[PDB]
């Protein structure tokens, strides 16, 4: 994945 | 069996140890009898005053009587546990155990819990778990040690009483035992720098953790059956090797972050909103568990902020291993 | 259940 | 140092742990702060009620204030002790210690002892040692562990306070630590069946006390047989180390006198128990009950001669015969200072 | 005077 971060909420 | 049957037994029971119990005390290298009698008396002072503070100043004598029922249950179960231990090992080797103030406080707290929870079902004020821990200055992890043995020792417990104590055990396993004041962390450190009790605890945590993971995976990841074992592997390694992430946090938070992390590296679309919505369906799940999660100091925020800032901080490189050409060796499934 | 000896590292 | 100086310090002191103390707590792997605060509050319940039982129902508030002074001394000494420990080891490794209920109860009991003994000198009901042990459900052996460290930690104790705590320590070493309810016996068993730095420390203190008392009696009684002291010490020492059950619910001095008496018998030197016993009563804190009332079996008490003949000898007959043997055992080193 | 670590077998 480009990022493991959750970009929501 | 019924509430009334147990309560009749306790109302008929003696306030003092039986001759059998006294026999056990007298066979110890260090005689615990006086410590045990004085501890019961002293805790009586504390209990009745804290009971009156909680329920009303006119309730001191009711509190005294409820304490007495607790003590009677404590002596009954103590004798039963000792009989069982002697039978199982074919010897009395009880001095270290019976002179352990923490064993006695945990057993008495468990007896008092059965009493408090039974009265708190009926009536005003709820004196059910964890109230008794604060009353007695007893840590959750210590209380945990006696629960299974208590259940086995008192054959007159109702199904509802047993279920309650099992619920208490689960709350301890999932969060209370992991608070910063918990003896658990010194036990982990002692082992990491060894403990049969540490092993037993972890075995029980793994089974609870896995069962909860399985329920979520069967609802969310039906299409991707291979994921559960991999998520379990991250989850289990995190509990074993990155236990500081559990400090002042909750088993299920680590669970949901493990689920999110693995799916993320496996190129599978599963946002937290979806996990969280399914989570609140778990038998005893509360929303606060994902809405209010410790980040740094006294700062709390959503499970997503915890995931993005703390969980991934610590485990980013560990998670990336799962998508690499050499994924970590998968953790065994806890049986039962 | 486990023995009390196990539960108390005895 | 004066009583007033110490009591002024305590009256000006905080009821709560200092910032420094809280820092020590926060640096522990397991945070002990809530346990420590709650333990102080809970024991306050117990103390003030037992104080009123002992002194009169109208004295609850006085008991409460005396308890507060003890808690203030407890925090003062705890912080001093921790500062010392950190300095000496160059590290804080305080979690196991600070989460030990028995450490706190011993330290709190010792602080309360200083307070109780000070008020009990002046006015009355005597609440001096061992009253506080019974109040707190604390064993003598556990109390013992903090005494020397407590004295070091509080530079404002009077000479009289120090002497009193040292007397408490001696009473614990000579008998209280050897009662059947004493954790000492599980510590011994653990070491005999399998190590303990605390056990070694306690024994080395007991050996010094034992020897110094033995040396006094030997100077007075056996001056024309100077070789006997070292031999009697050897029996005495080996009995304490290897036949420790003889000490259970008994007194260091009974073992001392029986060792003297037994060696003299095997070395064919007179020394009647009457002679030993008459010299014994001249020891600083010696009491007649110690040789008049000695535990034999179960809860039967009789004279020291009866103990020698039916219990002591029964256990040590073979060992004593070795001292009149062609190859006696190696003699035990004399304790340092 | 011995360390607290010694006195408590730590």
């Amino acid at each position: 994945p480009p990022t493991l971060h959750e970009l929501y909420d | 069996n019924t509430i009334q049957q147990l309560m009749m037994i306790l109302n008929s029971a003696s306030d003092q140890p039986s001759e059998n119990l006294i026999s056990y005390f007298n066979n110890c290298t260090v005689n615990p009898k006086e410590s045990i009698l004085k501890r019961v008396k002293d805790i009586g002072y504390i209990f009745k005053e804290k009971f009156a503070k909680a329920v009303g100043q006119g309730c001191v004598e009711i509190g005294s009587q409820r304490y007495k029922l607790g003590v009677r249950l404590y002596y009954r179960v103590m004798e039963s546990m000792l009989k069982s231990e002697e039978e199982r090992l074919s010897i009395q080797n009880f001095s270290k155990l019976l002179n352990d103030n923490i064993f006695h406080m945990s057993l008495l707290a468990c007896a008092l819990e059965v009493v408090m929870a039974t009265y708190s079902r009926s009536t005003g004020t709820d004196l059910s778990f964890p109230w008794i821990l604060n009353v007695l200055n007893l840590k959750a992890f210590d209380f945990y040690k006696v629960i299974e043995s208590f259940i086995k020792a008192e054959g007159n417990l109702t199904r509802e009483m047993i279920k309650h104590l099992e619920r208490c055990e689960h709350r301890i396993m999932e969060s209370l035992a992991w608070l910063s004041d918990s003896p658990l962390f010194d036990l982990i450190k002692q082992s990491k720098d060894k403990s049969t009790s540490l092993s037993l605890f972890y075995k029980k945590v793994y089974r609870l953790a896995y069962l909860r993971l399985n329920t979520l995976c069967e609802r969310l990841l039906s299409e991707h059956p291979e994921l559960e074992h991999i998520i379990w592997t991250l989850f289990q390694h995190t509990l074993q090797n990155e236990y500081e992430l559990m400090r002042d946090r909750h088993l299920d938070q680590i669970m949901m972050c493990s689920m999110y992390g693995i799916c993320k590296v496996k190129n599978i679309d599963l946002k937290f909103k979806i996990i969280v919505t399914a989570y609140k369906d778990l038998p005893h799940a509360v929303q606060e568990t994902f809405k209010r999660v410790l980040i740094k100091e006294e700062e709390y925020d959503s499970i997503i902020v915890f995931y993005n800032s703390v969980f991934m901080q610590r485990l980013k490189t560990n998670i990336l291993q799962y998508a690499s050409t050499r994924p970590p060796t998968l953790s065994p499934i806890p049986h039962i």
